[PDB]
């Protein structure tokens, strides 16, 4: 749970003097690009459902075991719970690019998730493929411009690729 | 007559030691090459007639 | 020095000094004035060289000044400044003598064994002489900086 | 062991003539290169350990050689590898100073091929390491002396391969 | 940890709902705040050293028994006044952090949660830091919107202390 | 929606009967109905604070719940609910810990028992992220174990921590589980070494005086005439 | 093993194996089960040993994990633990060999030269194998801890 | 110079893995052979001179070699022959103890071929003498250790031929 | 006064204690 | 060069007598102390450089001898001093293992006083360095192993003085 503003605050406090000028140019341009950041998050958010079903539809086309009997996501509540997990990972990566920091992502959802998926018997690489495909659709949903003012949204495409990558690598 | 290590800035005879490791050279020519180069000459030839 | 090296190299060969070695000694004898000028440049401003080089070293390599570092606790940094002063003094000796046999024959033979027995990283000492070289060649003219940087170059080369 | 000067004197000596003007032309070419050869040699002598460590960090470090299963696995083989690289760089500096690759053919590439076949040393990894060292020393000492080191490193690679 | 963005995340998170339009407004309202707030943090960083020295002057002039009476808490000797410079510098730095974050959460987390027991056990009368923050809020000379933010800001500091 | 995982219970000092008798290892029980004087409200409020927040300072105390409980409209069960959904608990316990460690801590502090297994914390960690901390605390309070062991009008405690004729029974759970873990102190970066050993002063080594030394008789010469 | 070393000793002395070293090979043959048990317990708990020893080393010597130090960053700390893995692996090889010679052949010849190349402080590696020794002998029974500590002691002796 | 143990450690080291169960299987195979290897080595060390004299009395004595005209004629060549046979038997005992013929390829058969070509030593008579020594030591120390000595004597003959 | 010990003099050439001030002055 | 066993045998042989009960008792004393000697020798072989550098850190560092004008001044002199202290610790370990100081006056104390007096080496400072080495190793190996190390350290200091 850390905003990038209080990232600068906590780092300057552990240093113990005032915030330097170079960090203030950086924070001013953060303020000039946070416009892009916040509603990049919400653009990512609106079709979030269609993103989730398309990524799961692709995943169960790629791995036919998970809808085959004996698979991990075979019965109806396990399949619904898998959709719930993919929605949760998308929602937390959305929170993380809203805060501008991956601290909420690594702090709120990813950390015990690795041990949870190992102890449940859940495959982790399938989740990794799902979050990667979901991230591709996510930037493109947030990158292509339809009825939107032309703007520098490319900065987000970078950071949201980083956030989805941290999610997929921390699932493992 | 001593341990060579406090008289060498670096590992000085690595060429002859590596040639002996291949045995393109023999031990006798390694002894002669130890006698010929500058550490022995600054050790036992300089301060004596 | 140059004269010692030429005399010894003719001495093992059981011959006199060859005329090429003799004009080598003659050219060194003529360039001794510029050598003494570089030596006065290095001697008179030793305080700023040691101070600025220690500052840039501890900026560059903060772990040796950091907890667990060999140079820890004011005296450890300060003690290091004495070792840097020793190496700048040997640099001045090698500048005057025209060869690195003062530097090598005093403070470079068992430097690895000594700094291993003290627990010192030798790469950080090479960085200390690198910062000393930066401050010293920032202090002179071009050919003077090249002639002093030759001996600074020999010290950093003899470290690693 | 011959310089540019000694090779000029040797070539004028086999045919038997005195020094002609074209020999003086080659000699003045050698001198006007030799001043910057001296400064590049001092720069390489100053930074040889960093050059070799950047060369191995560029090419050999995260491969199968420095890993297990390669010829660079043990600390014995690693120390021999660093020593081989240091010797390549030192003899390239000697060939750069002399202006003639006869030293590389004389002392380096004399029996290096057959011992590299017999110990099982990979030729390709060594050639990659030497070329990485070549552009490391080119970025260090400059462009023209970078080319000078380049043809002598290439001479070592051609004698190796 | 009170910034408007983390409270929006906590609301959505506590509720379990996805990010919404209500949360979004805070971000561009944090523009009404931040477009002066970062300027005011920089000018406070410039004003800082004379601010602590004047606040120490005002605290010593308001309460002469501190500089007179010998004690551990009182600044009779040098080291007590050094502790005073440390304490008021900490207060001013938490004001600057509170200004940059946008909410009271850095100040409420780093100062307010333990100040009652520290003032109780160590005999530090909080009216001293009342004097110090009142002198700072009089001396900082902020202009327009930024100045207004600090008063709400520094008054929260005094209200936590009083 | 999706129900919980079925996790098998494991053996513990709680699901067993136990033949309890009045001793001190039994926690003093604090109940709303019989405290009826103004001071005993202070002792009850302090005890509930000791459980939920571990000695809450004046910043952490909620005026509204304490006020309303002293009047008596609030039940202590609702008071504990208000403490768990209060922001000082969320800030100190839900923020810094992950969901699984939070459910571990919250089960220990509300129910008064350790969770049976890791899969139980795993099964309960669905509901907090999907339905919020309010629904997690509400579903925790509605369970029958909290009601049979404490009820409406009883501050919880660690239940049957210590057996009879034991020196120790069990760690009190206030010692055992603090609000940080190793993972979040790594983020705060606390083990900066104290580094007060082997500073290596460079001053010359003291040498003990040899036999017959002039100094040896220095200390007596100072005492003599 | 002990058999290769006894064979090269009888070869250089150009004689057959003495009944003393035949009895040594026979005693080594009978003590094979104890050394199998020691190497079994070490190959069992290698991760716990490495984690506790690496955290103890970083607590003791923070220079290597400091900025500017050698093992700075995720991959550098992981490679540090990888080198500790290699050394514990060679410890198990020498424990099952009955001799220190495979540890010598694989990882003791040029460690000073190669760590002089990489910039690793070798005394920090000696401290790391010291912590691995303390933890592994804390795990074992005291007689088997003495046996494994002999090989660990040999490694830290060849380090520093 | 490698044992069965050192070759197992070496093979597990080139590919880079730890000790697997099959390596432990090879190690226990080596130990259960190694006890009788020790007793056979003591028996061979006790009776080496009689073994060599029976080997030369079996094959080399009443032929043209120990006669004039052969390479075993003079007392110099006879003493060199007995020394060569003693060295074959000693190195076969070392290879039997180690459980690996790497010592025979390392120290015996290194340059023995070309000096045997250059001095004019007959390879066939040496091979016959070694095989006679092989069944002499087989009849001495027993059957299984006779096979042990047999493959190492055969290794010496195959490196010789 | 006739001190029986070495004179009170300090900071001899090539001593680390003379360079301890400059050790304090640097970061 | 003789241990306790060889000195007992030499006394009984110079007598011409057989080994009587007093010699048997002396050899029983050595055969009881030998395991402690072995373990102390292993523990000293563990920490050679640490004991040497702690001895210099106790005695010789930050004194006048490491300052200019001292005999331990230069890096050559520092390296030779570390070499001399490593010699003293190594030969004290040998004399501890043998249980007889004959190796010390045979191979350390033979021309050491005249060498140190010709070079200008201070004998008192090196005696204090050996005493600090003794103190450090007696802190290392315990009470009685430290005592049986310190008897040979005192032998070296007595022969040096
Ligand atoms: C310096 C930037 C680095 C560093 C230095 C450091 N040096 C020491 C201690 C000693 N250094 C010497 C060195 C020399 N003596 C010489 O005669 C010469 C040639 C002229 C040299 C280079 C000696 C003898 C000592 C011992 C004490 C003495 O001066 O007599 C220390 C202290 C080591 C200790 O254990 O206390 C330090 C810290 N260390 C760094 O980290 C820098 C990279
Ligand atoms: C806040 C962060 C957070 C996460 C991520 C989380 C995950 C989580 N996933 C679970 C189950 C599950 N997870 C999956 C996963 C998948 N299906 C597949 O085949 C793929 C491999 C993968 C889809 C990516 C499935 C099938 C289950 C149901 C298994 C079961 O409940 O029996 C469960 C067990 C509870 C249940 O839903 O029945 C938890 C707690 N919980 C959290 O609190
Ligand atoms: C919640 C209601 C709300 C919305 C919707 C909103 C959007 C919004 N998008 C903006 C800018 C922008 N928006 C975009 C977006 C994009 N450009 C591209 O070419 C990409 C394809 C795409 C992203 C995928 C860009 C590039 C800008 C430029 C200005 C800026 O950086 O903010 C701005 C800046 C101020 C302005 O336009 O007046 C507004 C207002 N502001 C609001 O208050
Ligand atoms: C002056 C000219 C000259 C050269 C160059 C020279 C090389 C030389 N390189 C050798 C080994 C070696 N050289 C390498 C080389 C490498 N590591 C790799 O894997 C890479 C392909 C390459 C690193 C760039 C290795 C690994 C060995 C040792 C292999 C072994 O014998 O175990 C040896 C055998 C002895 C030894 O161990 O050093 C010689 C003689 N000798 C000379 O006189
Ligand atoms: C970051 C937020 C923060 C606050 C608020 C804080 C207060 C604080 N002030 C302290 C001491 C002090 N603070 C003062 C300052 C004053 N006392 C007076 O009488 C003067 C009127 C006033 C000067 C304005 C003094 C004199 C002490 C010394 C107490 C002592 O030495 O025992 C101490 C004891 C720590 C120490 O011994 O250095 C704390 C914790 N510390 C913090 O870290
Ligand atoms: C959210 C709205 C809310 C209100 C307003 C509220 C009032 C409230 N006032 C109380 C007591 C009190 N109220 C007063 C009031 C006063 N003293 C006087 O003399 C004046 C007549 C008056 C001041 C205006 C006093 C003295 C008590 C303490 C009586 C007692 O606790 O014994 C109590 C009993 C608990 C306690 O504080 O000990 C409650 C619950 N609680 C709430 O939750
Ligand atoms: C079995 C014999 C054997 C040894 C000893 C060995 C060492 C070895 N250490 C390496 C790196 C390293 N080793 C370290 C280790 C350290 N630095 C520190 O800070 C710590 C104190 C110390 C750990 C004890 C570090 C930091 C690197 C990476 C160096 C770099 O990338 O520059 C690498 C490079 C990566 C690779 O190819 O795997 C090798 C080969 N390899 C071997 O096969
Ligand atoms: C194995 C028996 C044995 C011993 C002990 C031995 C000692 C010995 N020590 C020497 C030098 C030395 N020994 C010292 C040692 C010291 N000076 C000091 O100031 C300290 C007090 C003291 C060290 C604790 C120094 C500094 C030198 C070098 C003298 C010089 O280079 O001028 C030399 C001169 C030649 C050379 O360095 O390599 C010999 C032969 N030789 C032997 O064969």
């Amino acid at each position: 749970m850390f905003d990038i503003f209080t990232r600068v605050v906590s780092q300057a406090d552990a240093r113990g003097e005032f915030i330097s000028s170079d960090k203030l140019e950086a924070l001013k341009k953060v303020v000039a690009e946070g416009t892009k950041r916040s509603d990049a998050v919400s653009r990512m958010t609106n079709n979030a459902s269609s993103i989730v079903t398309n990524a799961a539809r692709q995943l169960f086309a790629d791995q036919p075991q998970l809808i085959a009997p004996g698979g991990n996501a075979y019965t109806n509540r396990r399949m619904a719970a898998c959709l719930r997990d993919m929605e949760i990972i998308l929602r937390y990566v959305t929170y993380a690019t809203f805060t501008g920091d991956a601290s909420v992502l690594n702090d709120r959802c990813l950390n015990g998730l690795r041990e949870t998926y190992v102890a449940l018997g859940v495959p982790g690489a399938s989740v990794a493929a799902g979050v990667r495909a979901m991230g591709k659709a996510a930037v493109a949903i947030v990158m292509d411009p339809a009825g939107v003012t032309s703007g520098d949204c490319s900065s987000l495409q970078q950071e949201i690729e980083l956030y989805f990558e941290t999610a997929a690598k921390a699932v493992e | 007559e001593r341990d060579i290590e406090p008289y060498i800035v670096d590992a000085q005879f690595t060429a002859l030691e590596s040639k002996l490791g291949n045995r393109e050279i023999n031990m006798k020519e390694f002894i002669e090459g130890l006698g010929c180069s500058e550490l022995y000459q600054k050790e036992f030839y300089t301060p004596y007639p | 020095s140059i004269v010692t090296k030429s005399i010894v190299n003719a001495d093992a060969e059981a011959r006199y000094l060859s005329p090429g070695e003799l004009d080598r000694i003659k050219a060194f004898v003529t360039s001794g004035e510029s050598r003494l000028r570089i030596a006065e440049t290095l001697t008179g401003s030793r305080e700023r060289i040691i101070k600025s080089a220690g500052d840039a070293l501890f900026q560059k390599r903060p772990d040796v000044v950091s907890p667990g570092g060999n140079a820890y606790g004011e005296e450890m940094t300060a003690t290091c400044l004495r070792d840097m002063d020793y190496y700048l003094r040997l640099i001045t000796y090698g500048v005057v003598a025209g060869d690195v046999t003062p530097i090598e024959e005093i403070g470079l033979v068992g430097v690895r064994e000594m700094y291993k027995s003290l627990g010192t990283p030798v790469d950080a000492v090479a960085q200390a002489v690198r910062e000393m070289k930066a401050v010293a060649t920032g202090m002179m003219s071009g050919d003077d900086a090249a002639e002093a940087g030759a001996y600074f170059d020999y010290v950093i080369g003899a470290m690693e | 062991m011959q310089d540019a000067i000694t090779s000029v004197i040797n070539s004028a000596d086999v045919q038997g003539k005195y020094l002609d003007g074209s020999a003086m032309d080659k000699l003045k070419a050698y001198f006007t290169t030799g001043a910057l050869r001296v400064r590049a040699a001092s720069t390489i002598s100053a930074n040889a350990a960093a050059i070799v460590k950047e060369a191995v960090a560029k090419s050999l470090l995260y491969s199968d050689v420095t890993r297990p299963g390669g010829n660079m696995y043990t600390t014995r083989r690693y120390a021999a590898c660093i020593r081989d690289l240091d010797y390549y760089l030192r003899y390239a500096t000697y060939a750069m100073l002399a202006g003639d690759p006869s030293i590389l053919d004389e002392r380096v590439l004399n029996g290096l091929k057959e011992t590299y076949n017999s110990l099982g040393v990979p030729v390709g990894s060594t050639v990659q390491a030497i070329q990485a060292m070549k552009e490391v020393t080119a970025g260090l000492v400059g462009a023209d002396a970078g080319r000078e080191m380049g043809v002598y490193f290439d001479y070592i690679c051609s004698g190796l391969s | 940890m009170k910034t408007p963005l983390t409270e929006a995340v906590a609301l959505a998170d506590s509720q379990g709902r996805f990010l919404s339009n209500t949360e979004l407004q805070y971000l561009y309202g944090r523009l009404r705040q931040g477009a002066f707030a970062l300027e005011a943090a920089q000018t406070l960083t410039a004003k800082a050293d004379t601010l602590v020295n004047g606040a120490a002057q005002a605290v010593y002039s308001k309460f002469p028994y501190t500089t007179s009476t010998p004690g551990n808490n009182f600044a009779a000797d040098q080291r007590g006044k050094d502790k005073c410079a440390r304490d008021i510098g900490y207060y001013l730095r938490m004001v600057t952090y509170c200004l940059v974050a946008g909410g009271t959460g850095p100040m409420d987390e780093y100062l307010i949660a333990g100040v009652d027991e520290i003032n109780r056990t160590f005999d530090l009368s909080p009216s001293w830091y009342v004097e110090a923050l009142k002198h700072i809020k009089a001396n900082h000379g902020l202009t327009g919107d930024a100045a207004t933010e600090t008063n709400n800001y520094i008054d929260y500091a005094i209200n936590a202390l009083s | 929606t999706i129900p919980l995982l079925q996790y098998a219970p494991s053996s513990q000092n709680t699901r067993v009967a136990g033949y309890t008798v009045g001793g001190d290892e039994q926690p003093f029980v604090f109940t709303t109905d019989n405290v009826i004087s103004d001071s005993d409200f202070d002792v009850l409020i302090n005890a509930a604070y000791r459980q939920i927040f571990f000695h809450a300072f004046k910043c952490d105390r909620q005026q509204l719940l304490e006020s309303q409980l002293r009047n008596g409209q609030i039940t202590v069960r609702d008071f504990i609910r208000g403490l768990l959904l209060s922001e000082t608990f969320i800030d100190s316990f839900y923020n810094k810990n992950s969901n699984y460690r939070f459910v571990e801590q919250c089960i220990q502090r509300v129910l008064g028992r350790d969770p049976f297994s890791e899969q139980e914390k795993i099964a309960w960690s669905i509901v907090i992220c999907t339905k919020g901390l309010a629904a997690f605390v509400d579903q925790l309070l509605n369970t029958d174990e909290y009601m049979e062991n404490f009820g409406y009008d009883t501050v919880p405690y660690q239940r049957r921590r210590s057996l009879a004729s034991r020196e120790q029974g069990e760690i009190p759970f206030n010692i055992k589980s603090p609000r940080y873990d190793a993972y979040y102190r790594s983020q705060l970066g606390f083990p900066q070494v104290v580094w007060q050993n082997a500073v290596r002063r460079f001053r010359t080594p003291d040498r003990v005086p040899q036999a017959g030394d002039p100094a040896l008789f220095l200390n007596m010469a100072r005492s003599a005439q």
